[PDB]
């Protein structure tokens, strides 16, 4: 083994928007692999919270705009093997997504990596020797400003200095999968 | 950013 699995998903909108994740989703998303679990939020109930402890005995949220706990801490900064990584939901990027707020964001919290939600829509890039990474919706569920959304999550395998970003995405009926590399 | 394509059964999720 030796490498640092970590699932990043979020905004499920579970029971209001959406009743579960896609199946083939769940098919792959097993006990036993992942060992940290980084959620955008927008669970939005306890029972999401409850299915992501079978996955990982690690789980990190934070809050979203739609969260029912409102104990979840609204930023998380964490450190997964040579990596600072950074967690928010998103709602608070003002304007939504825009890349000079995020990257002011980076530095403000100093991380290698950042991760954001609330967009549903996946992305992953580099900006100035930094790492921005958005898993998108895990369910497709709608949000303000989309209705026509790919149901997405990410794993980042981490093993010494390099992240290997995969993006898993339901496109028709099938499981999609591409992997993006980054170097600290 | 460098995009690649990863083969059916490559990914961590399936072996
Ligand atoms: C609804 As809030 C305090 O997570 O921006």
């Amino acid at each position: 083994a030796g490498h640092r699995l970590v699932l990043v998903l979020g905004d499920l909108h579970i029971p209001h928007r959406c009743n579960s994740l896609p199946a083939k989703f769940k098919k792959l998303l097993v006990p036993g692999k992942i060992q940290h679990i980084l959620c955008t939020g927008n669970l939005c109930t306890k029972e999401s919270y409850d299915y992501l402890k079978t996955l990982a005995g690690d789980v990190h949220i934070v809050r979203g705009d739609f969260d029912e706990n409102l104990n979840y801490p609204e930023q998380k900064v964490v450190t997964v093997g040579q990596f600072k990584i950074g967690l928010i939901h998103g709602h608070q990027v003002i304007p939504w997504g825009d890349m000079a707020s995020l990257a002011l964001l980076q530095r403000q919290f100093d991380v290698d990596i950042l991760i954001s939600g609330h967009t549903h829509k996946f992305e992953a890039f580099e900006h100035e020797n930094k790492f921005y990474i958005n898993p998108g919706s895990a369910t497709g569920a709608y949000n303000a400003l989309e209705t026509n959304i790919i149901p997405s999550f990410v794993l980042m395998d981490i093993q010494a200095s390099t992240v290997v970003t995969y993006v898993y995405q339901l496109i028709g009926d099938d499981v999609k999968v591409e992997r993006i590399e980054y170097k600290k | 950013v460098q995009r690649e394509d990863v083969e059916t059964g490559l990914d961590p999720l399936s072996l």
